[PDB]
């Protein structure tokens, strides 16, 4: 795939910083674009993390794989270590559609075998069945970088 | 707070 | 200038309502959902605009479990 | 560092990663060097039959090596033998410190392993280079490859058997895919990675790499091209690929010649085996064979003119000759044929590169005599 | 039950006894069955060095495997492969369930073992038919022996070397009692076990239960006598014993005797090869050879008269041209030969029980050789 | 040796019964007549054992290797089960001889190192050299047997 | 019959007198030995013809360590 | 006691 990591093997420290309400899923796409799950972050908590540059983050709720910003960008990629600081990857939420926002609550409290049950809108449920997939994001922001 | 104003 | 949504009233900025793509084709006064759920969307406003392009942490917009379903259908809707 | 018993390991020592949500990390086990992967509770159940297929297979060189599996309050650990590489490392990354491994000795490796696995009944359901491993070098510096990830410990793209997209014919299809990935060097039977699993559906088996008119790519087309075939049933065993002329020595080679000679030496023109050896011969000894030795070869050949050249039987009873008279024969020829065993076959398949292949293939139909029990497998 | 943590055993369940009050029981560690050694306080010293020696070694297949170790409050606790006898029960209770294991195979797993441990640079220093273990059949039912106590994990009784009462050769020494205590069924190459240490002062080396006139034991008898040879020097090394015709199938026996006659046929009678392998051949070929196979193969002998009796080169040229003629030979002459190879070889082995034997030793200056390299060690 | 355990294969059960004020170390001699230390029993103690007709057992001090007696005899042998009661093996302080009494209080006493410096009778300091040993009995009791 | 022992006195029984080899020598009255070490000699004499042959289990005879030498230097020689 | 008379 067009989204990877470069196999460059020169180390890079990054402090992965959760500045969201969630538990953070550090998704790392390795050398073919394949994403790899990382240990989960804890909300308010950062770590010293070994990473090597060019290598490509995404994060994600650990839960539910709500997409989260990190550094206002979808993708992360560490830079060199410039004057030896470490690359601050500030993890945030997005702002939502409302929409999508209050898709996550129902998702939340409503379990997959009841979503055809609720007095809504036909199409919704479609739209409930239609989980924050990170492949899905992945065939997404290889076609808006292509382009 | 914007989402839950006074 | 100021526009006025009626359920209630509520009246909100247009760079505020304009959020809406809905709103923004009735306004290119509107009156609809039920006031409880027009107004979580008229906080829904403040929040977007409030935070889109903000340099701080963003916090999340809280939504209470009787009114998901409602406000899902609405935000559908707009 | 994390302790969970005997299995401790650094969190910052990442090794790789599994299958859901899986990291392997560079461990320590009882003052060995391990292999730790961490195990998600979600995949507890998986992890246990993994372990259960670890610790109850009997113990072969060429699987890896389980050592113990401890359980903390989240994850469950699994400490195995820490290797070096793995064999996609090993392909796309030539520049790894690969101390005297050789690409068939490798394979013949991993299908010792995989003949092991199917033997007690296991099918590993997911052979790719990526689950074999290259080991860490022994007190002697030898590197050996191992299995690791089987019996399940589908879904992966490119190297499914057609007919699963439970029979060991599975692991052969894609043992035939790494074998070609080996031979050619990073190249898929059935292409790249995103149209593989279009073209394993499709039978493309594509194997261009593999030059028609060089003996060993000859060989080892004729082995590719039946553990990749689209039929499953007509995929050899494991057992059956150790016994190709693939694996074969130089000297097994030249043996396997000198034995199908004798068998044939006094055996009727008008028979079944000399027949059978004799179809499409003109391809495989060139038209006529006497023209295209060397000349050296050639001079001392001309001593003994009645050779006719369109026998395979002939090349083959004429390379014997050479062969048990080597002693004899004048430095001026010693130096063209080359040292027995090995220069002296290389002469000749390099020059009939369809000689082994055809008379192998030409010869099953006495596979069952005593004589040919090290060449062909039969159960 | 007691459990030290992924080591658990029951106390009542004792297989035997090691050095110091060392007791073994039937334990369990990772849910595989083990045997668990106890090791007092005052061998804390020593199980640490055994542990180091366990893990730090190359896994081999005929080494006992290592898991773990853990530490009691009062004792130590080592688990390895848990087997199913001793080569003492093996040999001094014939009614033990061995499945399919030979002596000749046990034997020659044992040297295997061992040569791996000096190829570590490891010296047992203590080998014997008990630290020799039988393994527990694997999951095809094949039985193994495997090798223990070794590295110190002297004073044993009639087991040691003469100069150590540190080198590979003492190993080679009991290495050669072994054999002899294995071959001959209980009995010991330096007598009783009172007599055995005063015998091995002395230099006993009563072979008896060997008969000099059976092929086997002869070529039995020429390997044991060297590896309990009182020289330190003159003892073989471990891949010497394993390259020796004692540890050879009747086929490469056969394929020996081959190799010999075609690398003697065009050789002078006056060379070296050809008259080493002359002295004392009237002894081997029991003055005429011609006389003494049978009738029938009398019969097809007499159609080429000229062969001489006195000649070993003559026996072997002579029983190498019925070999490759051997599908040409009338049915009433392959039935007294038997067929090739075993029943072949078997035919003039037990005839000229020497034949071997002699050969061998015969054809040492040319082992040089690339022909004769399968059949003779040199580093 | 003439001392030592058939291999009966018969099973018996043995309550090793300490009724010594000692530590007493069971030895049991094998088939080969080699003697084998087993798990020491503590004073006062007894224990349900799993041993076979025809095995040869003797009890020593656990630190001191002190002979002692076994139902008032050097070796115990355990019989059939008869009526299912388990054989019982009553190990006790033979009464020492006086100087083999004293001898064992030196031993304690003084350290090897320090016999041939006590103001005693040179004789006596090979005498306390001349600790209690178990192979050293097994071939006083052969000799003692065959005669 | 009783016999006297001399250090201090002691008065013995024959039967028990006669587990001391030397004295079974000498008397087939005697005077040695200090008074605390002799002493400990006759209780030694109690204690083995009590013990000898006893159906019951049999309790560790004691010795000072003070007295340990000056005792086996006395039973050596008895 | 034998060994420790009163
Ligand atoms: C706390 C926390 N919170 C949120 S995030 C976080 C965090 C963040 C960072 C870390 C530690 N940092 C990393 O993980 C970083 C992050 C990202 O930048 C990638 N990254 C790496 O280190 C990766 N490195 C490189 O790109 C450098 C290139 C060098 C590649 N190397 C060559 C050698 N090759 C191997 C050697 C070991 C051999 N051993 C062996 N033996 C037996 C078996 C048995 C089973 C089994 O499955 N396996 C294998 C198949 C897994 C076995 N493998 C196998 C071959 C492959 C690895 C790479 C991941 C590729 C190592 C840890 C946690
Ligand atoms: C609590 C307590 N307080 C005071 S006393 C006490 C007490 C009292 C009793 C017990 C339990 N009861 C006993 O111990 C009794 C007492 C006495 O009557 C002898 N006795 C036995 O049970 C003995 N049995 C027999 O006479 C029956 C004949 C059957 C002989 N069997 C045939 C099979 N043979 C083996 C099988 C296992 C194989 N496994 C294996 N694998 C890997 C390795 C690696 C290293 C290593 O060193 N080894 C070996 C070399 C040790 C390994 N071995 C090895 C061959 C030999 C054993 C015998 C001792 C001979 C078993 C426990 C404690």
């Amino acid at each position: 795939p067009v989204l990877r990591s470069v196999n460059s093997r020169e180390p890079s420290q990054v402090i992965f910083c959760n500045r969201s309400p969630r538990v953070v899923l550090p998704v790392w796409l390795n050398f073919d674009g394949e994403p790899q799950p990382y240990p989960t972050l804890p909300p308010g908590t950062g770590r010293r993390i070994h990473s090597y540059r060019g290598h490509l983050w995404l994060f994600r709720d650990a839960g539910t794989h709500d997409g989260l910003l990190v550094n206002q960008t979808e993708l992360f990629v560490p830079s060199l270590n410039v004057d030896g600081q470490p690359i601050f990857a500030n993890i945030t939420l997005p702002v939502y559609t409302l929409k999508e926002r209050c898709l996550q609550v129902v998702r939340s409290l409503v379990k997959p075998e009841n979503y055809r049950r609720l007095d809504i809108v036909r199409s919704l449920y479609e739209d409930l069945e239609d989980h924050p997939n990170v492949q899905k994001d992945l065939e997404r922001l290889t076609q808006e970088r292509i382009a | 707070r914007p989402q839950a104003p006074a | 200038m100021y526009v006025k949504l009626i359920s209630h009233e509520f009246i909100v900025k247009r760079e505020h309502a304009l959020t809406s793509g809905t709103i923004k084709a009735m306004l290119s006064e509107v009156n609809f959902i039920p006031s409880h759920v027009l107004s979580k969307v008229c906080m829904y406003f403040t929040y977007k605009v409030r935070y889109t392009n903000s340099s701080t942490e963003i916090p999340e917009f809280p939504i209470a479990p009787e009114i998901a379903l409602e406000l899902l259908m609405a935000a559908n809707f707009l | 560092v994390v302790i969970v018993g005997k299995i401790s390991f650094c969190p910052k020592d990442v090794l790789g990663h599994g299958a859901e949500g899986t990291i392997v990390y560079r461990g320590m086990f009882d003052n060995r060097d391990v292999a730790v992967k961490r195990i998600l509770p979600e995949c507890f159940s998986f992890a246990d039959r993994e372990v259960q297929l670890l610790r109850e297979s009997d113990e072969h060189p060429n699987v890896i090596r389980y050592f113990c599996t401890e359980k903390d309050r989240q994850f469950q650990y699994i400490a195995i033998e820490l290797c070096a590489a793995t064999l996609q490392e090993y392909v796309e990354q030539k520049d790894f410190a690969h101390l005297g491994l050789e690409p068939i000795t490798l394979l013949q490796q991993t299908t010792s392993g995989l003949a092991h696995l199917h033997s007690l009944n296991i099918v590993h359901r997911d052979l790719k280079p990526h689950n074999i491993l290259i080991s860490m070098p022994n007190a002697h510096g030898k590197i050996k490859a191992m299995i690791s990830d089987f019996g399940l410990c589908p879904g992966t793209e490119g190297w499914i058997a057609p007919e699963m997209l439970p029979t060991y014919t599975v692991d052969i299809f894609s043992a035939g895919c790494v074998f070609y990935y080996v031979i050619s060097e990073g190249s898929h039977p059935f292409g790249k990675s995103l149209q593989r699993q279009a073209n394993i559906l499709l039978g493309a088996c594509s194997l261009d790499c593999l030059h028609p008119e060089k003996h060993e790519d000859v060989i080892a087309r004729e082995l590719i091209e039946k553990m990749i075939a689209m039929d499953p049933q007509k995929r050899p065993s494991a057992k059956h690929v150790l016994k190709h002329p693939f694996f074969w020595s130089l000297e097994k080679q030249l043996q396997f010649f000198q034995d199908v000679s004798d068998r044939i030496e006094k055996e009727s023109l008008d028979g079944p085996i000399v027949k059978q050896l004799e179809r499409g011969g003109r391809a495989v000894v060139k038209m006529d064979w006497r023209e295209n030795i060397t000349v050296p070869l050639q001079t001392d050949l001309r001593k003994f003119r009645t050779y006719k050249g369109g026998s395979v039987r002939d090349l083959l009873r004429a390379m014997r000759n050479k062969k048990h008279h080597y002693r004899e024969l004048p430095a001026e020829v010693r130096e063209t044929l080359g040292s027995l065993p090995d220069d002296f076959v290389c002469y000749f398949t390099s020059r009939f590169p369809h000689l082994l292949a055809h008379t192998y293939r030409a010869m099953e139909l006495c596979s069952h005599e005593r004589l040919f029990q090290p060449y062909y497998f039969h159960e």
